[PDB]
């Protein structure tokens, strides 16, 4: 409750606590109904930098209050209601570094209230009631950085009141949800250096943006962003002023960027950072983003209209830094022969969802990539369906490949992966079907990762290996296909692979006993296996030399099964089991014979409904063991229940007293030696009488 | 001088009473234990929640009947082997080998497993009956040594020298066997015990282990018919089953010592080599050349019919009536009350000596076939609790009867035969036809109802005293001679 700090909110207080321990440092008086703060209340603590009295309704504030207050560098009035400033309000007070008044009817600013904090780097005067960017008379506020201003009713902007910036650096100018309208000459130029500028939210229009592009002429602007800013049609005379500034990022988003002339960017010569998400261009023309070789991270997700946008060839030859270019969420009809073309340092391309209808994939669709090393490529929910043979061959340092999300059905030949030789990912889950075949992935030896959830794959019980060329391979799923048929040459020399998933399956008639041929074992010759999960396939068997090479194995997972019973010397190789999961089973017993080495180094446990039978004989070194542990159980007063005797019926097992067994008192012993000393009794007394 | 025998033969007297009555003592304390061992082991075993979560996959009601089938079907066996034993160690040592087989018995209850069971309970069966034969036969010969003492010190030179009592030990033989079944008859009390300050606080009430319960008394149609599969509300912790049965380990060892210690030797090796005198090749077959004896055909109905009432008055009373208006809680008062009246009519017998010998026998055929009446008309609602006290007088009346029948039968058959080898095969007769009753009634168990085969037994048994006696008055003369 307090450890360095004071954690009063949602705890309803109305007037400062005086018991707080003396050494404290951080206040937090947030959701509270504080009223007014007294200097005289505040002179037990000195040693204050933090101040937090937001969310509260305090009238005026205390002049009188920092000057007890020495080290100060926090001070939040949130939510208060602090209309009119005076200059007495911090005079003598100039250690204080942070100051957040957000939210408290400001009206104007009438004599530099804040000219006496030499140590103010942020100042905050958002969600208030500003007509005017006047803060003061002279030159003030030397060291601040960050000036929000931002929600408030700023019409225009004036030199006359930023001429007080003069010798400091605006790092953030917060000037978002306002209604500038004007823009006097030489406003900006008032400011010593500007470098970052946020107009998100404000109506602007091309006549605004292109007076607000040229007044930032001589201006070392990084950042600018005109989020929101409903621009509907750039020209190159837009952003003409550019040309005379640093600017490195630019925020053109959600602006409904209907259509974007030819050298709109051509004087950004030196941007890096180009944000164009959610806009509604009807028609990317040829010569749109001309001048941008330097921009290193583009953004265009939602950039284009929904139900269709036209791109030309040709369209990103410019942009020669490229080195993340994002697509996704769009309508493209499809890819051209020259589309991609001229981007010789792109190593991500994301086109999640950005086409409308884009089939096969023959070898001529990604050509425009030849040149380029794309290292993580991201295909989803495109309505693929079909792949053809050298789709891939353009993408020689294609890494991560992802085909997730789609309808893909077809037989997987491994002809389409020709040309991937440093392939490491490849991601075809949540698809129509796969049919595997002997050479499917034979071309892609230096794999390291394959994910084929719910896919439903089939053809995978062929004589061979289809896995055997993957030697590399670390990472397998398998899971959410009903498969039935898996033979034990399946998984040989895959010895470095770390993580199985095989849940949602048929494993159950492989396990069993009575199966023609004997249980299957496809566990053997991964050593260095990790993570397995077998969850809700329907077993009933479990072999006892199956988990042979599994030394480290650290999680497993076996729940949703019908396990009731489980053989002896099963778990002996576990010398890392870290988790166990047999939720959902139906578990009657918990013995040593078959748990011993299992519950040795457990971290956590899970059994969740399970009628284990409230029998001392079969759970009593199971409650022993519950009694006292480090391996913690999730949800066990409330789910370990038992059904049979009847009169245990829907008992916790917590609860269970193990004192009451053929092991809690030794009658054995005492069996023992009564019987030997009554014979040894009986034949000595009948030897004393035959003598 | 004359003052120093007097004294010799007072301390001979008093040792005999005091050796009589250790040996009561202990065969009453070793069968109050094997009573409550067996009661408790018996409730015990009857619910799922002891037997399933102690034992569970063990089999436990095949190891209670295979215990009751040794226990019941052995003693018939124990005749090819029990004269040529009591002739073996002797009329004292057998006693010892049986309360230290009934102890070995005890001791085979900690475990509880089959290999250890069975065998114990194939030892008690086949103890159970040389264990009554050798503790009649020194009684009875204990009270004729008693009287010759005293005749020999009242009667220097008039006794002769051979066969002193002449049928006149009869007053010192029944004020034997009165107090010896006061003790015998105190132990059903005693067994009830550890019941009491244990298991009666362990079961809950009768309001739900006596549901199912349509119609008792005459409408039993078996033991227990209608019942709950539990009766204990929670499951005994297992250092009290531990205290209590080394408590009843301790006190079953302290009878046995006393029995050893506190008895002497009352055998002297003049009577050994004079039955040695008889040879082993005819012993196996005297107790069945005694089959000619006229008085026995007419009293193996007796015998019979004590096996029936005793067997009765422990489980056809207590679980056929007085588990009907009350369930557990009150069973063990019912046994304890049982106790007290038996007791009580023992010394109540013990004062019927002034008139002659078949009196208080027919008596007692009769006050119990009364009680038949009455356990053949009423019937006891089971869910009702208004009247309680009938059920402890019927008891009580049943206990009376019980004791004077056995009592009286005993002094008879004690005072018609004076020889030793007499009283051995006779007692021997006696106690395997007992035992054969207990079979029967082991084996006439889950029937529709045994009071009308009761009150015919009893008619049998009184048709057939009365002929004993009537031709016994007009002097019939007829004794077998196999010396
Ligand atoms: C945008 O970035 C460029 C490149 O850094 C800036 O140009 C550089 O401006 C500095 C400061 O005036 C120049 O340094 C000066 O160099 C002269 C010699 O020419 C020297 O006598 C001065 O003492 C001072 O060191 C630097 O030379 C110049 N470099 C180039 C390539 O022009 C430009 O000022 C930046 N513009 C904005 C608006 O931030
Ligand atoms: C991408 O795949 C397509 C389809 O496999 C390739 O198109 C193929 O190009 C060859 C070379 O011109 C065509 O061969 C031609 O065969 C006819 C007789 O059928 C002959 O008269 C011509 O002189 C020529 O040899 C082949 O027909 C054509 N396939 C199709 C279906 O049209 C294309 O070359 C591949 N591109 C790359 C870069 O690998
Ligand atoms: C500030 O930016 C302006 C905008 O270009 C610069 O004005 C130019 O100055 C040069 C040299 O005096 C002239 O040749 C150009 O014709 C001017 N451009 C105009 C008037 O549009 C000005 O030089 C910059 N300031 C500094 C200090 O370099
Ligand atoms: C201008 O925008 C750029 C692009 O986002 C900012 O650079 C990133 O800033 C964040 C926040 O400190 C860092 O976590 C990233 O690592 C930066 N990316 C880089 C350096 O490539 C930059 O901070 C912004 N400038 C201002 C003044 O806000
Ligand atoms: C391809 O893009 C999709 C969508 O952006 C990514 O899917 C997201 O992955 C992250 C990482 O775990 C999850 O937190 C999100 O929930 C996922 N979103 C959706 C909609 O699935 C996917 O990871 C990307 N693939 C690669 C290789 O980067
Ligand atoms: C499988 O992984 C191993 C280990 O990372 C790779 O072997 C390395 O290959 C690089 C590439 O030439 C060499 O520089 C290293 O010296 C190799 N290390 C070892 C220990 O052999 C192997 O190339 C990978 N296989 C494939 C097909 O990519
Ligand atoms: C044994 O007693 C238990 C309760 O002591 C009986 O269980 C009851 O059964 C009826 C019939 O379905 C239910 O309505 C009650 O709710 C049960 N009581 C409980 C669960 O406490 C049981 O029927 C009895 N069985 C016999 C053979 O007597
Ligand atoms: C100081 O705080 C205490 C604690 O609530 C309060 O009782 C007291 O009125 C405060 N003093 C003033 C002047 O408000
Ligand atoms: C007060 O805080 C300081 C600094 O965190 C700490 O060293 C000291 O132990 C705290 N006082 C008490 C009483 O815990
Ligand atoms: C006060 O607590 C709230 C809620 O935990 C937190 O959001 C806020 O940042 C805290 N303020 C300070 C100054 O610690
Ligand atoms: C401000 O901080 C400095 C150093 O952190 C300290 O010496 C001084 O006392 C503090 N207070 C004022 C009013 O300067
Ligand atoms: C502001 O900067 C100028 C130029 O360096 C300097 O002459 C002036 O003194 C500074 N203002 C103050 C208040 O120091
Ligand atoms: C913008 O393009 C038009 C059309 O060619 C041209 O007339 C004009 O000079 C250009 N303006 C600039 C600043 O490049
Ligand atoms: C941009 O250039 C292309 C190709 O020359 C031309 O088709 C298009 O009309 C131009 N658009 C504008 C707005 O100048
Ligand atoms: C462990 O058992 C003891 C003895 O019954 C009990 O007092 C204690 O509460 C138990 N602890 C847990 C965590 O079950
Ligand atoms: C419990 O038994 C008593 C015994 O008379 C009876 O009065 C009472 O009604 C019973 N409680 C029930 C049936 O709930």
């Amino acid at each position: 409750v307090s450890h360095e700090v004071a954690d009063c909110s949602h705890l309803k207080l109305t007037q400062v606590p005086d018991d707080l321990p003396t050494n404290i440092t951080v206040l937090n008086l947030t959701h509270n109904q504080l009223r007014r703060l007294p200097a005289a209340n505040f002179t037990r603590y000195s040693q204050l930098t933090s101040l937090d009295v937001g969310f509260n309704t305090i009238s005026k504030l205390e002049p009188e209050l920092c000057q007890k207050l020495p080290m100060l560098k926090v001070l939040n009035l949130q939510h208060n209601e602090l209309s009119q400033l005076s200059d007495k309000t911090f005079a003598f007070c100039t250690n204080l570094t942070e100051l957040h008044l957000m939210s408290n009817s400001i009206q104007k600013i009438k004599n530099n209230p804040f000219v006496k904090q030499k140590n103010l780097i942020t100042l905050d005067l958002s969600h208030n009631g500003l007509s005017s960017t006047k803060l003061g008379t002279q030159v003030q506020l030397e060291n601040l950085q960050e000036l929000l201003l931002s929600n408030n009713k700023i019409q225009a902007l004036k030199s006359e009141e930023l001429d007080i910036f003069a010798n400091s650096s605006l790092k953030k100018l917060e000037l978002s949800s306002n209604q500038i309208k004007e823009f006097s000459p030489g406003c900006f130029h008032a400011i010593g250096r500007l470098f970052g500028l946020f107009l998100n939210n404000v109506q602007l229009g091309p006549s605004l943006t292109e007076k607000l592009c040229l007044e930032l002429a001589n201006t070392s602007i990084r950042n600018l962003s005109l989020s929101n800013s409903q621009l509907s049609t750039t020209s190159n005379t837009t952003f003409l002023g550019l040309k005379w500034t640093n600017l490195t990022m630019l925020d053109l988003s959600y602006n409904n960027l209907n259509v974007v002339g030819n050298d709109s960017f051509a004087w950004l010569p030196q941007l890096e950072y180009f944000f164009l998400e959610y806009n509604n261009i009807q028609h990317l023309f040829s010569h749109s983003l001309h001048g941008l070789f330097n921009v290193r991270y583009l953004n265009l997700k939602r950039s284009f209209t929904k139900q269709l946008p036209k791109i030309d060839d040709f369209s990103f030859q410019w942009l020669k830094c490229l080195e993340h270019l994002n697509m996704e969420d769009n309508d493209i009809p499809g890819i051209k022969s020259n589309m991609f073309t001229g981007l010789i340092n792109l190593k991500y391309l994301s086109l999640s969802n950005s086409f409308t209808s884009l089939r096969t994939l023959t070898n001529e669709t990604f050509v425009s990539l030849a040149h380029s090393p794309l290292h993580i490529l991201n295909l989803t929910k495109n309505k693929i369906s079909k792949i053809e043979s050298d789709a891939f061959s353009w993408l020689g340092h294609l890494e991560v490949l992802d085909l997730g999300l789609n309808e893909i059905g077809q037989e997987l030949t491994g002809q389409e992966w020709r040309g991937l030789e440093n392939i490491f990912e490849i991601y075809l889950s949540y698809n129509k079907y796969l049919q595997l075949t002997r050479n499917s992935f034979a071309l892609v030896p230096s794999l390291q990762r394959l994910m084929l959830r719910r896919v439903a794959l089939k053809n995978v019980d062929s004589s061979p290996s289809p896995f055997q060329p993957l030697r590399n391979l670390t990472i397998l799923d398998l899971s959410n296909n009903n498969i039935a048929n898996i033979n034990d040459d399946m998984l040989e020399g895959l010895e470095k692979l770390e993580i199985l998933d095989l849940q949602h399956n048929n494993l159950a008639r492989l396990w069993k006993h009575a199966n023609p041929g004997g249980p299957i074992y496809f566990l053997k010759g991964l050593s260095h296996l990790h993570i397995l999960n077998l969850e809700s396939n329907g077993f009933d068997e479990i072999p006892v030399e199956v988990f042979k090479d599994l030394f480290e194995l650290k999680i497993i997972d076996l729940g949703l099964n019908n396990l009731n019973t489980l053989p002896a010397s099963v778990f002996n190789n576990q010398v890392s089991l870290k988790s166990l999961n047999l939720q959902k089973n139906l578990i009657t017993s918990v013995e040593k014979k078959v748990f011993g080495p299992a519950f040795r180094n457990l971290t956590e446990l899970d059994m969740r409904f399970n009628p284990f039978d409230c029998t001392c004989e079969s759970i009593a070194w199971f409650v022993n063991w519950i009694n006292e542990t480090h391996t913690n159980i999730p949800e066990l007063s409330s789910h370990y229940l038992c059904n049979t005797p009847p009169h245990y019926h829907g008992f916790p097992v917590r609860l269970f007293d193990t004192s009451s067994c053929k092991d809690s008192a030794p009658f054995e012993l005492f069996f023992m030696i009564n019987t030997s000393i009554l014979l040894i009794f009986i034949f000595i007394v009948l030897l004393i009488h035959f003598e | 001088e004359e003052e120093e025998e007097r004294r010799y033969y007072r301390r001979k007297r008093l040792g005999v009473l005091k050796n009589v009555l250790a040996a009561s003592a202990g065969g009453m304390l070793t069968y109050g234990v094997y009573l409550g061992l067996l009661q408790m082991q018996l409730i015990l075993h009857y619910d799922e929640t002891y037997r399933e979560v102690k034992y569970g996959n063990m089999g436990l009601p095949d190891i209670d009947s295979k215990m009751l089938m040794g226990i019941n079907v052995t003693p018939i066996a124990a005749l090819l082997y029990t004269p040529v034993l009591i002739r073996f160690f002797g009329t004292k040592w057998m006693m010892f080998l049986a309360v230290g087989i009934y102890a070995l018995f005890v001791s085979t209850n900690y475990w509880e497993r089959y290999y250890t069971l069975v065998p114990s309970a194939v030892a008690l069966g086949m103890a159970i009956v040389p264990l009554w034969a050798s503790m009649g036969n020194y009684i009875t010969r204990m009270a004729q040594k008693y009287h010759e003492y005293s005749h020999y010190k009242e009667q220097d030179g008039q006794g002769m020298k051979q066969r002193p009592p002449r049928g006149s030990h009869a007053p010192y033989l029944l004020v034997f066997q009165a107090i010896f079944y006061s003790f015998f008859h105190l132990s059903f009390a005693c067994a009830q015990l550890p019941m009491i300050y244990f298991l009666n606080h362990y079961l809950y009430d009768l309001n739900h282990t006596l549901y199912n319960v349509q119609s008792c008394g005459t409408n039993s149609h078996g033991i227990l018919s209608g019942f709950n599969k539990t009766v204990l509300r929670t499951l005994p912790r297992s250092g009290n089953l531990i205290v209590v049965e080394s408590v009843l380990m301790a006190v079953a060892f302290l009878a046995m010592l006393l029995v050893l210690g506190l008895c002497g030797a009352a055998y002297r090796p003049t009577e050994e080599i004079d039955l040695r005198s008889v040879g082993w090749g005819n012993i196996f077959q005297l107790p069945f050349k005694h089959v000619r004896d006229y008085r026995l055909r007419h009293l193996v109905p007796f015998f019979i019919y004590s096996g029936f009432e005793v067997l009765f008055a422990c489980t056809g009373i207590a679980l056929g009536y007085g588990v009907c208006s009350v369930g557990l809680e009150r069973l063990a008062y019912l046994l304890v009350a049982y106790s007290l009246g038996a007791s009580a009519a023992s010394l109540l017998g013990l004062l019927g000596l002034w008139l002659p010998r078949p009196v208080p026998l027919v008596a007692g055929a009769g006050v119990h076939l009364l009680l038949t009446f009455i356990l053949f008309f009423w019937a006891p609602v089971p869910r009702v609790l208004q009247h309680s006290w009938i059920l402890y007088v019927a008891a009580a009346l049943w206990g009376v009867g019980s004791a004077l029948n056995k009592t009286g039968l005993s002094t008879l058959l004690g005072i018609l035969y004076e020889d030793k080898e007499r009283q051995d095969f006779i007692f021997t007769i006696y106690h395997w036809w007992q035992a054969v009753a207990i079979f029967t009634v082991y084996l006439g168990s889950s029937l529709h109802m045994k009071a009308k085969l009761a009150v015919l037994l009893v008619t049998l048994v009184a048709a057939a005293v009365s002929y004993l006696r009537m031709e016994q008055k007009l002097r019939r003369g007829v004794a077998p001679r196999q010396p």
